[PDB]
């Protein structure tokens, strides 16, 4: 079921941050990009 | 004065449950190993195992791509198998004959009493005579009287008896005595009574004692565990520490030394200052705890904090620090920072000169202390940090890695002697901090005048006392009382200093204990006087053992589930090593864990230091692994553990037999089945693999191949997967499922254009005893049909479980010889005994 | 092109193990015979077992080693036998980097 | 648990409109779609996933209910400073899951 | 990553620069040691991973 997700020992076992997936990634990425064009270019001349 | 250690302790309370485990079940009869199956006839009938039926379901069933559930099926199984043979028998069923003890029925592994009413008056009779013909052998083993007899019982459980039986026989000479012994070792070198009143009974004569852990233990296993450095110094700690206090000198001392001219006010105007507690204390726990652990607790780096200008503060713990602490050649107790910082506090104490000069000589290197002091010049060079050497700090000129060959434990019986203070003795201290020498502490008296204040060297001379006296405290503390299997062994002890220098790593890992730069003066007015020992003390050793043997019960399980997949691949063909010990941590005791996790959740363990360990031959016997050993070892067979490869479907016609003499059906009632007396002849077999059925499916040719291979007589094999066997009995024409069940699947869909095939080959096998019962009334036709009735499946297990017998073949499984405690003797384990006996007190002041 | 005979030769070599049935392969050995057992059957449409016993099953076997040993030497033998017949296709399974 | 049968029933005629062996140019050739081949690649095939964090225990440890070590980064105790900078650590994820 | 290497909350050590004014000149470690190495070649990638 869960391949090399095994958790032999606790020292990889720790809590949990946050989340991401592949529509989540996508999305972020192009507007990240977008941002940074207005914010140079309403920016400065 | 009040520090304890939760969470990594309510662990020992279920370690200290473990003990109660009773791994053992005491009968006065054995259970049944021989069941009898009656046919209709007086001459002959048929016995069953037993235990095969029991074995039958026992775990899941044996599905392939599910390595983690395979496992824990077997070792449900391995551990089934110790159950079911672990009894010992006490006060036996005896029957007088003839002047002879006989063994009353019931205490064989047999039934009967389903064939008595049916054997002819000469057959019940015959028997009869071999019953009281089954007598009782007398005296013998373990210097007292056991009852001998043959019984009958299953091969892989006798196995067992016989194991755990010879264990109690060790037990009773060899293992209890020696236990026993090494206690009141330990309870004189840890000063601890401990009860002997279990044997002082008076019965005792004819009592069988049933420790079921020894204990000399084997500090080995506990160190054998990969990175447990660190796991098993909070373990030593949680266990063999003491409750104490921390006492404060006289009032006097500094009033008459140090505060004696009111007008000078030097770097001791430090003197008045309390304790801030909250920091301060628990800094000087520290620093206590660390110094007396010593060289696997460094007292490492010195805090931050901007009050570390506090030239008085700082140039205080300079001096102070050059006593309270060892940079010993033998071992360490600072880190190199944290005394190159106490050598320059000391060294700005030296030269601050606030009064009339002396001579000081500058040496060539500027390095701090390259300068003799006047008059007689005493370089203080000698006071620098040489590590490899002990130099300034504490120890320097003395021996403290010392000794005492013989000592518990063996892990490596040496003892540290703070300042040569061979303390073996009950301190006072009123008395014993007379005339005591440290070297380093008296080079420090010359060296404290040839540069400069008297008032201040002499509050170190009027100091000797109480400052001998916290080491000697320390010393029978650490030495005395801190030796357990949790405690570090040598060799790695005398690795810490040297592995410290040459900066490079290894596993033993040194504890990084923050100090307050003040607290150092603090420390030195406080030596420490314990109160009262932990309480886990007297019960500690023995589960120190609890906690061994189980780990070893662990190695011998993965040795074996190892080597299953070499063993059975067609079975674990997905299976990584991963899959075989997450099964094992999931059978085994969570509070074994628990210990290792101190260091596991923080180390990192590889698979591979998990084999190395697996490898590793040091095992603390106790009953458990002895029988979980041998339990192992019974259960190598395979088909004693009703799992088989051999499972063959081929065209088999049910026996119609004829009925001219009625009367002859006193047979065996042809009772029929799968079970095959041999295996084909291989060229005559077609083995089939998933991938050759899929072909031959993919071109409608799957169904019509196997008609032509039945049509053959020949025998088709699918897969080499192992599958769980079932037993079942039938009184007449069984369900279709059982006689025309196939051992596969196979289903055509079709979806979009395309057609899909599925094709799964079965897990389970029954193998099943039909029983042809019949009457009067019956035609010697009757039996007979124009079309035969068929039976695919057959299996073959070269393990006679069920067989045709006699009647006065009955008896003869009586091959199993059976060891009986008298009735009148007592049995009981005093495995518990081991934690009766009481911490020794201290004399207090 | 040395590597076509190796491969040709360790599945001969394999095959050899597999003497008469009472045998637990060696994982490893497994492992390339299905490959290559498998890629042989993908582009010869013949029906070659892992494990034969029958004697047809031993053949088709054989005819395997037969027609990559022959590929591995470049050699043609031609028509023969009625019973077998050479497919030069199994230089290409030969080839294929897929095949330990 | 399924295979295809390439058994094809006397009433269907099968229509296929796309093979799939796909050129690897025709996507590359497209002027400027670095960017959104890019993305595409994540919205594809980048799976689903969560974030964790090292254990407690990795720093300090507890000996005595009084005593435990400290790791020399206290500091590591702040709060994701906002998604303002917790997106600007995706950012980073994101970044090495994509070579250069 | 040169800037805090050169800042020394504890007991200083022998700290021998280089010729050059580029960060990572230096050889602290009473061993010596460059830490020229940790600089940044793009061509080599010295400092930096793999």
């Amino acid at each position: 079921q869960r391949p090399e997700r095994i958790k032999t020992t606790p020292y990889l076992e720790g809590d949990v941050l946050s989340s991401d997936s592949g529509p989540l990634l996508s999305v972020f990425a192009l507007q990240e990009i977008m941002q940074k064009v207005r914010q140079v270019q309403a920016d400065y001349m | 004065v009040d520090f304890t250690v939760p969470d990594v302790q309510q662990i020992l309370d279920d370690i200290k449950a473990l003990a109660a485990e009773q791994v053992y079940k005491i009968v006065k009869v054995p259970s049944t190993s021989f069941r009898h199956i009656v046919t209709q006839s007086r001459d002959r009938v048929l016995r069953v195992d037993t235990y095969y039926e029991e074995m039958s379901q026992v775990g899941d069933v044996i599905t392939e791509d599910e390595p983690e559930k395979f496992y824990s099926t077997i070792i449900k199984k391995v551990r089934f198998i110790r159950g079911k043979g672990s009894f010992i028998l006490h006060d036996i069923p005896a029957r007088d004959h003839r002047g002879m003890e006989v063994a009353e029925p019931e205490v064989l592994g047999v039934e009967f009493k389903n064939v008595l009413p049916v054997l002819t008056a000469e057959h019940r009779a015959m028997i009869q005579n071999a019953l009281d013909g089954s007598i009782i052998e007398n005296g013998n083993v373990a210097t007292r009287d056991v009852d001998v007899f043959i019984g009958a019982c299953s091969e892989p459980i006798y196995r067992i008896y016989n194991r755990l039986q010879g264990y109690i026989e060790a037990v009773q000479l060899q293992e209890l005595r020696n236990s026993i012994g090494w206690l009141e070792r330990l309870g004189q070198r840890k000063r601890i009574t401990y009860s002997q009143e279990v044997l002082t009974d008076f019965r005792r004569q004819d009592m069988i004692w049933v420790l079921a852990l020894q204990l000399p233990v084997n500090p080995q296993v506990v160190w054998d565990v990969p990175r447990s450095s660190i796991a098993n110094l909070i373990m030593n700690i949680a266990t063999c520490l003491p409750t104490g206090e921390y006492i404060a000198p006289n009032p006097r001392i500094s009033s008459i030394t140090l505060t004696q001219r009111i007008t000078t006010t030097g770097p001791f105007a430090i003197l008045t200052g309390s304790t801030p507690t909250a920091q301060q204390l628990n800094d000087v726990r520290k620093i206590y705890l660390a110094l007396m652990f010593p060289g696997q607790i460094i007292l490492d780096l010195k805090i931050d904090p901007g009050e570390r200008m506090d030239p008085a503060v700082r140039m205080v713990a300079g001096v102070v620090g050059h006593l309270l602490f060892t940079a010993g050649g033998r071992f360490t107790n600072l880190t190199q920072n944290m005394a190159r910082q106490l050598d320059i506090a000391l060294n700005d104490y030296l030269l601050y000169m606030y009064n009339t000069r002396v001579q000081v000589n500058y040496g060539p290197t500027g390095e701090p202390l390259d300068f003799q002091i006047g008059r007689n010049q005493y370089d203080c060079n000698v006071f620098r940090a040489d590590f490899a050497t002990g130099t300034g700090y504490n120890g320097w000129a003395t021996i403290d890695v010392e000794y005492r060959d013989p000592a518990p434990y063996v892990h490596a019986q040496r003892y540290i002697r703070y300042c040569g203070i061979d303390s073996r003795e009950l301190i006072n201290p009123t008395t014993y901090g007379i005339g005591m020498t440290y070297h380093c502490y008296n080079e420090m008296l010359r060296m404290l005048v040839a540069a400069g204040k008297d008032s201040e060297a002499a509050y170190f001379r009027s100091m000797l006392p109480f400052h001998m006296v916290r080491f000697a405290r320390i010393n029978q503390i650490i030495n005395e009382d801190l030796h357990s299997v949790f405690s570090l062994p040598d060799d790695m002890f005398n690795a810490l200093l040297p592995d410290l220098i040459a900066g490079a790593h290894q596993n033993a890992d040194p504890v990084v204990l923050d100090v307050s730069w003040i607290s150092l003066w603090f420390a030195f007015n406080r030596s420490f006087e314990p109160t009262h020992r932990n309480e886990m003390l007297e019960i500690a050793p023995l589960i120190e053992s609890v906690y061994a043997s189980e780990l070893s019960v662990m190695k011998v399980d993965m040795r074996h589930l190892s080597l299953m997949q070499r063993r059975f691949p067609d079975v674990l063909i997905q299976a990584r090593p991963s899959h075989f010990w997450k099964a094992v941590l999931n059978d085994s005791p969570e509070a074994v864990k628990a210990v290792m996790n101190l260091s596991h959740s923080h180390n990192f363990i590889n698979i591979r230091d998990m084999m190395r360990w697996v490898l590793l031959p040091s095992l603390q016997p106790s009953l458990k692994l002895v029988l979980e050993e041998e339990a192992w070892a019974a259960a190598n067979d395979f088909e004693d553990l009703m799992l088989t490869d051999q499972v063959y479907m081929h065209r088999d016609m049910l026996p119609e037999p004829r009925l001219d003499d009625i009367e002859r059906f006193r047979q065996e009632g042809f009772y029929y089945t799968n079970m095959l007396e041999a295996p084909p002849e291989i060229d005559r077999v077609v083995q089939y693999t998933y991938e050759i059925a899929r072909l031959q499916a993919n071109m409608g040719q799957f169904r019509a191949a196997l008609r032509r291979i039945m049509d053959d007589d020949d025998w088709v094999r699918f897969g080499g997967v192992l599958r769980t066997v079932r037993v079942k009995f039938f009184d007449a024409r069984p369900p279709d499922d059982i006689l025309q069940g196939l051992p596969f699947s196979y289903d055509t869909n079709e979806k979009g254009g395309l057609s899909y095939a599925t094709i799964k080959y079965a897990t389970e096998t029954t193998i099943f005893y039909l029983i042809y019962n019949v009457e009067f009334s019956n035609t010697p036709d009757s039996l007979v049909l124009i079309n035969p009735t068929y039976t695919m499946t057959k299996v073959f297990i070269n393990k006679r479980i069920v067989e045709r017998v006699r009647v006065g073949q009955i008896l003869a499984v009586l091959n199993r010889r059976f060891v009986a405690y008298k009735g009148k003797m007592r049995i009981m384990d005093i495995t518990q005994s081991l934690k009766m006996g009481t911490k020794l007190a201290a004399p207090t002041v | 092109m040395d590597t076509i005979a190796a491969r040709a030769l360790t599945v001969m070599r394999a095959c050899a193990t597999l003497q008469e049935a009472r045998i637990v392969l060696e994982a490893n050995v497994m492992e390339i015979l299905g490959i290559a057992i498998n890629r042989y059957n993908g582009l010869t449409l013949r029906g070659v077992t892992m494990r034969p016993t029958s004697l047809a099953q031993r053949n088709e076997m054989f005819f395997m080693c037969l027609d990559m040993m022959l590929s591995a030497a470049g050699i043609n033998v031609g028509p023969i036998s009625p019973d077998y017949t050479q497919h030069m296709a199994t230089i290409g399974v030969l080839a294929t980097p897929e095949i330990p």
